[PDB]
C-alpha cells in the first residue's frame, strides 16, 4: 500500500511475532527468503513503493540477529542495498541508509566476520565515475570497498577537497550517510586510510588524487548533524585505531 | 425509403474501424447496440437490400478479429437463443462457425454448455433452408467444441436429429 | 516472425547387378560388426506476445516459442515484463489442458514449449521443470506424440551439458 502511515505499522508485526512464535531462531531465517524473492535480481521494474516495503522489516529484525540464518543468507542482503543507495529517489535513497546505520552497530556475528576477511565475498562465491573495485574483488576487504562507493555518490568529488551542494543530495541525506562511514571503522579500520578510487582518474582533468579525508571537511558545513555528524566521525576514528593496533 | 434504407446501414461499418480506439468503456457499448441492426437489413426483404448490407457485416468481423474477440462472440449468442425469424436466423449461422476455431479454451467451456439449449431448437425448426447451414456448421463447431462436453451432454444431443430422419 | 527470427541473427552476427543385388549390402553388414566389436524491436517485440495468450491456431504458437528461446541465448535481459512476469504465468495453465485434453492441437507444441523453459532456468528452477513432465505421461494421453517429445529437450540439455546436479540425474 502506498500510505507511510500503513508501512510501517506492518513492518512491526511481522518481527515482534519471530521473538515469541514458537522457535526464536527458525522464525527468523524463513522471513529473508520470502523478502529476497521481491528483489530477485535487482535489474529489473520493483514498483518503488514496495521497494521501500522491504527495507523497514529489516531494521527491526537485524536488532534480533544476535536451522539458524545462515551465513550465506545474510551476505545476499548486504549487496541489495549498495544498489539502493544508488537508484534514484529522494524516499528510496533515505530508506536504504538507515537501515546501513544499523547493521554495523548491532552486526550479525555470522556476516560480521565475512566483511573483516581479506578475501571475504571471493570465498563465498566459489556521480561516480572510476573504478572502485566491487565487493567481489579479492586482495581487499569489503569493508575497505563499503568506503569507497558511499563516499563519491553522496558526499565526496573524486577530484579535489571540495564540498558537494546541498542543492544535489538534500542535507537530510548527507546526515545518515556521515554515519554509516563512523560504524565501519569500528569494525574495519582500514578503510578510512584508503584512496577514493582504486584506478586514478584522469590526470588531465584533474591535477591531484584525493584521499578519504575530505569527509573531515564537514564541520564546517552549516547546519547541525553534519557537524555534528562528523564530529562523531573523529570519534570512532581514534577509539578503533587504538583498539586494533594495540 | 427503400432507397433510404441503404445509406443508413454502411455509414454504421466504417466508423468503427477508423476509431482506432478499441477495448475502451466508451468503446464497449457502441457495438453491442448497431450490431444486431446490420441483419434487420438482411431480415428486410429486398435484393437490393439483402445483396448490399450483407457483404458489409463482413467488413466489422474480419478487422476484429485480433482486437475484440470477445466482445463480437457475446451478441451473436444472443441472436440464436431469440430464435429469430427464417432469413435472420441463417446468415447469423455462417458467421459463428468459422469464429468457433477462434476462441481460447479458457473461455470455452461457457460457450458448450449454452449452445446445446440452442442446438436443438433449430433441430426441430422445418424450414428447410435453415436446416442447410447447420449441416455446415456441425461440422465446424463440434470439432473445436468438441473435447469439452462429457458423456452426460453429448448423449441428448443424438436422440433429437433420428427424430429428424422421420 | 520468421522474419523477425532472421534479423537478430545478422543484427548480432549470426555396379553391374551382383554389385546391387548382393556385393555391395553384404559389405555394409560386415562392416558395421568389427565395429561392434569396439533495440527497435521494443515495439515490435511488445506485440509479438499479446497475440499468443489470445490465438488458437497452433501453426502461430510454434514460431512465438522460437522468438523467445533466442533472446535468452543472445542475452537480451529479462525485462520484456519490466515488472510483472505475465507471459510465464501463461505458460503453466497450458499444462491443465493437455493431460485431461482440454487442447487441440498440443503435438505441434509440446516439443517447443519445453526448449522455452529449461534454458531460462540457467538465469522457474530444474526442481520445477521435471514435475510438470509427470503429469503428462501417467495422468494424460498417449505418448509418442506428448511424452517422448517431452523430454528431448531436457535430457539433451541436462546429460550433454555440484552435489545438486547429481540428484537429478538419477530422477
Amino acid at each position: 500500500s502506498s500510505s507511510p502511515t500503513i508501512r510501517r505499522t506492518a513492518a512491526g508485526s511481522a518481527v515482534s511475532i519471530c521473538q515469541h512464535s514458537r522457535r526464536t531462531q527458525y522464525f527468523y531465517s524463513w522471513l529473508l527468503n520470502v523478502l529476497l524473492g521481491l528483489l530477485v535480481p535487482v535489474e529489473d521494474e520493483h514498483s518503488t513503493l514496495l521497494i521501500l516495503g522491504v527495507l523497514l522489516t529489516l531494521r527491526y529484525l537485524v536488532p534480533l540477529l544476535q536451522v539458524s540464518p545462515s551465513a550465506e543468507q545474510l551476505v545476499q542482503v548486504y549487496e541489495l542495498t549498495l544498489h539502493h543507495t544508488q537508484h534514484q529517489d529522494h524516499n528510496v535513497v533515505t530508506g536504504a541508509l538507515e537501515l546501513l546505520q544499523q547493521l554495523f552497530r548491532t552486526p550479525p556475528p555470522e556476516l560480521l566476520q565475512t566483511l573483516t576477511a581479506v578475501g571475504g565475498i571471493g570465498q563465498l562465491t566459489a556521480r561516480i565515475k572510476g573504478d572502485i573495485g566491487q565487493s567481489t574483488d579479492d586482495d581487499s576487504a569489503p569493508l575497505v570497498h563499503c568506503v569507497r562507493l558511499l563516499s563519491a555518490s553522496f558526499l565526496l568529488t573524486g577530484g579535489k577537497n571540495v564540498l558537494v551542494p546541498d542543492r544535489d543530495v538534500r542535507v537530510s541525506v548527507k546526515a545518515l550517510a556521515l554515519s554509516c562511514v563512523g560504524a565501519a571503522v569500528a569494525l574495519h579500520p582500514e578503510s578510512f586510510f584508503s584512496k577514493l578510487y582504486k584506478v586514478p582518474l584522469d590526470t588531465t582533468e584533474y591535477p591531484e588524487e584525493q584521499y578519504v579525508s575530505d569527509i573531515l571537511n564537514y564541520i564546517d558545513h552549516g547546519d547541525p548533524q553534519v557537524r555534528g555528524a562528523t564530529a562523531i566521525l573523529c570519534g570512532t576514528l581514534i577509539c578503533s585505531i587504538l583498539s586494533r593496533s594495540r | 425509403t427503400k432507397k433510404d434504407r441503404v445509406n443508413h446501414c454502411l455509414t454504421i461499418c466504417e466508423n468503427i474501424v477508423a476509431q482506432s480506439v478499441r477495448n475502451s468503456p466508451e468503446f464497449q457499448k457502441l457495438l453491442g447496440i448497431a450490431m444486431e441492426l446490420f441483419l434487420l437489413c438482411s431480415d428486410d426483404a429486398e435484393s437490393d437490400v439483402r445483396m448490399v448490407a450483407d457483404e458489409c457485416l463482413n467488413k466489422v468481423i474480419k478487422a476484429l478479429m485480433d482486437s475484440n474477440l470477445p466482445r463480437l462472440q457475446l451478441e451473436l449468442y444472443k441472436e440464436i437463443k431469440k430464435n429469430g425469424a427464417p432469413r435472420s436466423l441463417r446468415a447469423a449461422l455462417w458467421r459463428f462457425a468459422e469464429l468457433a476455431h477462434l476462441v481460447r479454451p479458457q473461455k470455452c467451456r461457457p460457450y458448450l454448455v449454452n449452445l446445446l439449449p440452442c442446438l436443438t431448437r433449430t433441430s426441430k425448426r422445418p424450414e428447410e433452408s435453415v436446416q442447410e447451414t447447420l449441416a455446415a456448421a456441425v461440422p465446424k463447431i463440434m470439432a473445436s467444441f468438441g473435447n469439452f462436453a462429457n458423456d452426460n451432454e453429448i448423449k441428448v444431443l443424438l436422440k433429437a436429429f433420428i427424430a429428424n430422419l422421420k | 516472425t520468421v522474419c523477425v527470427q532472421q534479423l537478430l541473427k545478422t543484427l548480432f552476427g549470426t555396379p553391374g547387378l551382383y554389385h546391387y543385388c548382393f556385393m555391395a549390402p553384404y559389405t555394409h553388414f560386415t562392416q558395421a560388426l568389427a565395429d561392434a566389436s569396439l533495440r527497435l524491436f521494443e515495439p515490435l517485440v511488445i506485440k509479438a506476445l499479446k497475440q499468443y495468450t489470445t490465438t488458437t491456431c497452433v501453426q502461430l504458437q510454434k514460431q512465438v516459442l522460437d522468438l523467445l528461446a533466442q533472446l535468452v541465448q543472445l542475452r537480451v535481459n529479462y525485462c520484456l515484463l519490466d515488472s510483472d512476469q505475465v507471459f510465464i504465468g501463461f505458460v503453466l495453465k497450458q499444462f491443465e489442458y493437455i493431460e485431461v485434453g482440454q487442447f487441440r492441437e498440443s503435438e505441434a507444441i509440446i516439443p517447443n514449449i519445453f526448449f522455452f523453459l529449461v534454458l531460462l532456468s540457467y538465469e522457474i528452477g530444474i526442481p520445477k521443470i521435471i514435475q510438470l513432465c509427470d503429469g503428462i505421461m501417467a495422468s494424460g494421453r498417449k505418448a509418442v506424440t506428448h511424452a517422448i517429445p517431452a523430454l528431448q529437450p531436457i535430457v539433451h540439455d541436462l546429460f550433454v551439458l555440484g552435489k545438486e546436479l547429481e540428484t537429478q540425474k538419477e530422477v
